[PDB]
RNA sequence: UGCCUGGCGGCCGUAGCGCGGUGGUCCCACCUGACCCCAUGCCGAACUCAGAAGUGAAACGCCGUAGCGCCGAUGGUAGUGUGGGGUCUCCCCAUGCGAGAGUAGGGAACUGCCAGGCAU
RNA sequence: CCUCCUAAAGAGUAACGGAGGAGCACGAAGGUUGGCUAAUCCUGGUCGGACAUCAGGAGGUUAGUGCAAUGGCAUAAGCCAGCUUGACUGCGAGCGUGACGGCGCGAGCAGGUGCGAAAGCAGGUCAUAGUGAUCCGGUGGUUCUGAAUGGAAGGGCCAUC
RNA sequence: CGACUUACCAACCCGAUGCAAACUGCGAAUACCGGAGAAUGUUAUCACGGGAGACACACGGCGGGUGCUAACGUCCGUC
RNA sequence: CGCGGGGUGGAGCAGCCUGGUAGCUCGUCGGGCUCAUAACCCGAAGAUCGUCGGUUCAAAUCCGGCCCCCGCAACCA
């Protein structure tokens, strides 16, 4: 609806994104967060990308 | 006054059944995992060896025979899974 | 009441451990005095108890309310626990904030040998 | 078809023995000769009855 | 702690002697002192509330609570959440040095005063008074009060009848009428 | 063993509320004071800490009270499964189940473990 | 598609039957730890009232639940505050529900995290709506294949539009 | 700036009455799920596989919606 | 009877579809210029939105009806 697609690309180099949904208007700051990154097993920070 | 007048209605809408009601009934015999009642809200409370899903299923945690019990100060209705 | 915020305080870690089965190192502080009790998962049995009310643990301690009485207190209950073999217990806060008096008492409990 | 009916009229059901009318500070039989006159418009038996302790 | 030490001496004899009470746990004492101001220009301005409650804090010693709405008023324009007042509770050695100060300072630079009235206590024994001016309070420097700000001060006492509440706070020398 | 108190329960109103009274050696509570540990979207109020002067005032405990709340028969009534019957949109009979409300009445809980105090 | 009733005390059950809602929102409105308890009314109180903030009482959850209605909720699922990313990856005993496609609940196991002293809780939100199969393609990984051989094009598998 | 009544309207609470599919501090009969026990029944049960037809129903009884407590009306549940 | 609208100062219209507040013209009132009137000039007031009841902290607005006013349709036999 109102919300975009933006996918959580790794940070560690593999490649590996999750993918979310994020207000663009009210929350124009990109969004970075720890998530597991499976390919090298551990937790590492996701930042925003584009879908 | 010949054939007819008319007249839509407004509604003529409802969602379908969920099946909720005690799967199980007391004195049953469950595999650990087999779901007691599905509910709407715990009706039903978790007793011993019951677990409670999102959705407030209660799902037995160890094999045995299901008790329903009403039990604490508020005469409420506990599902326990006695050992068997 | 006092006494009826921290009863509504201790529920739910006490139903939390009664459904869990754990063996319940219960503590009851008071101005002046600090009990302690381990019971059984059941709730209606008292495997050990240890106060500073009783003279054997008071008679060693200057004041019965302060960390070091309840860090007398503490002690004691670990070593009768592990006389009794009870070696692994779960820390009943009772909706006291775990510091001062409390966590000096489970300090002791634990350096004696309690785990939990 | 087509959906419900409107609204009408009101009706409340009558079961036998429902005491419909009451009636305080007159005569029995002044009481009598105005409930044969009420009974009169009404489209169900009726019957005269009185006070009892119980 | 002045007028602490002049109740603990001379306060609770009186009450003994007068009401008689059994035990000397039975006079009432002074629960707490609160100090409140519905700033509700707030809405418009909100640095009228900051600088109202600048003005509480020179009166009290101590910030104030900035107190918010409990349910939006649409009649006065005001949501859930909205800063509306500031208030200060003051307990102990901090209460009886603002209420010493409140008895024998601003209340006789009270503009017009007369005698404050006995028919204040809510009920129970707890004193509710209106003070409408800010200046009263020397603690404010008079010449840069941009504007009068009022306050309202509760002396919430354990007194369970206004009879002994206000017992209690005349032997306190409290300017009654 | 008796009685009081504290803790953990059992049970969940025959157990709750009101009203009257009573308790401080012990316990508990109020209480005294905040470099402190710790703390208040302000406040040693609460949480916490160091204590113990005083009072059981409040709270709590106990006792007594039926004004309520609560429980509550027997009987009858309503409904109702099966089989029949009637002037059948409602009923009746045979048989089985049988309430709700109400009435008499009961009713100011009872009980286990541990610890402390007192009298033993 | 969701909620109540009809629906005949398990589930299910129709009508152009009677009532209402959805085509989302949230990086926090999620997790955890610690803490707190509402509506309303009365009394007293500067501007300030029927309704603003303050204090006390009665009351008892008659409040709240991001949005409908129901069922829940005091151990709170309601209200604040600290740290946070479990709104994790691979599975999954056993169930429930469907003609099927599918949909839901789920302890536990492995890895690696958050909160807590710890027990423990956490693979989204109190639950039930917030949505569309297939094909055809697009983007990023993956050397799985890659028509003589080495590549590559393409295709597959995984994430996703 | 300053105050009286009434002819009346009526909230809360107290008591007394009724009504409700979308009300419940109560609450059956039946039906349903599970367990044990005999007798009886040509396995009457389930799984797998070959072949189908059928998916226009009708009336009567009991519980209902709709209609006018109308219809050999219409839509349901169970015989 | 169905369906789409409309009800806003004294008259005609906006506003409302995006709930936080009602404007324009004519008219009315007071004064002014004129011997006087009209025109004209300068100031002012005026509707709480058809109506009932909801929703919402707040309703002209959103909703459900109810009342009245227009428009389309009310067919095949
Ligand atoms: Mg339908
Ligand atoms: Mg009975
Ligand atoms: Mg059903
Ligand atoms: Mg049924
Ligand atoms: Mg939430
Ligand atoms: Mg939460
Ligand atoms: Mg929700
Ligand atoms: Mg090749
Ligand atoms: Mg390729
Ligand atoms: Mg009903
Ligand atoms: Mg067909
Ligand atoms: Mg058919
Ligand atoms: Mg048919
Ligand atoms: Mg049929
Ligand atoms: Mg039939
Ligand atoms: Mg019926
Ligand atoms: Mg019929
Ligand atoms: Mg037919
Ligand atoms: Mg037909
Ligand atoms: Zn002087």
């Amino acid at each position: 609806g109102i919300r975009e697609k933006i996918k959580l690309v790794s940070s560690a180099g593999t490649g590996h994104f999750y993918t979310t949904t994020k207000n663009k208007r009210t929350k124009p700051e990109k969004l970075e967060l720890k998530k597991f990154d499976p390919v090298v097993r551990q937790h590492v920070i996701y930042k925003e990308a584009k879908i | 006054a010949h054939k007819k007048a008319g007249g839509s209605t407004r509604n003529g809408r409802d969602s379908e059944a969920k099946r909720l009601g005690v799967k199980r009934f007391g004195g049953e015999s469950v595999l650990a995992g087999s779901i007691i009642v599905r509910q709407r809200g715990t009706k039903f409370h978790a007793g011993a060896n019951v677990g409670c899903g999102r959705d407030h299923t209660l799902f037995a945690k160890a094999d045995g025979k299901v008790k329903f019990e009403v039990k604490g100060p508020k005469n409420r209705k506990f599902i326990s899974i006695e050992a068997e | 009441d006092k006494k009826s915020a921290r009863i509504r305080r201790a529920t739910r870690a006490r139903r939390k451990l009664q459904e869990l089965g754990a063996t319940r190192l219960v503590v009851h502080r008071t101005p002046r005095h600090i009990y302690a009790q381990v019971i059984a998962p059941n709730g209606s049995e008292v495997l050990v108890a240890a106060s500073t009310v009783e003279k054997a643990i008071a008679e060693q301690l200057k004041y019965t309310g302060n960390k070091d009485a309840a860090a007398a207190v503490g002690k004691a209950v670990a070593e009768r626990a592990l006389e009794k073999g009870i070696k692994d217990v779960s820390f009943d806060r009772s909706g006291f904030q775990y510091h001062g008096r409390v966590q000096a008492l489970a300090d002791a409990a634990r350096e004696a040998g309690l785990q939990f | 078809g087509k959906g419900k009916g409107n609204v009408e009229y009101w009706v409340a059901l009558i079961q036998p023995g429902k005491v419909l009318y009451e009636m305080d500070g007159v005569p029995e039989e002044l009481a009598r000769e105005a409930f044969k006159l009420a009974a009169a418009k009404l489209p169900i038996k009726t019957t005269f009855v009185t006070k009892t302790v119980m | 702690a002045k007028l602490h030490d002049y109740y603990k001496d001379e306060v609770v004899k009186k009450l003994m002697t007068e009401f008689n009470y059994n035990s000397v746990m039975q006079v009432p004492r002074v629960e707490k002192i609160t100090l409140n101001m519905g700033v509700g220009e707030a809405i418009a301005d909100k640095k009228l509330l900051d600088n109202a409650a600048a003005d509480l804090a020179a009166i009290s010693g101590q910030k104030p609570l900035i107190t918010k709405a409990r349910k939006s008023v649409a009649g006065f324009k005001i949501r859930q959440g909205y800063p509306i007042g500031c208030k200060v509770t003051l307990r102990g050695e901090r209460m009886w040095e603002f209420f010493e100060r409140l008895i024998t300072i601003a209340v006789p630079r009270i503009r017009d005063f007369r005698g404050l009235s006995a028919k204040s206590f809510d009920g129970r024994g707890n004193y509710s008074m209106g003070v409408r001016e800010q200046i009263i309070f020397p603690e404010i420097d008079y010449d840069k009060v941009d504007r009068v700000r009022g306050l309202d001060i509760t002396i919430t006492t354990t007194a369970k009848s206004d009879e002994e509440g206000r017992a209690l706070l005349a032997a306190f020398d409290f300017p009654f009428r």
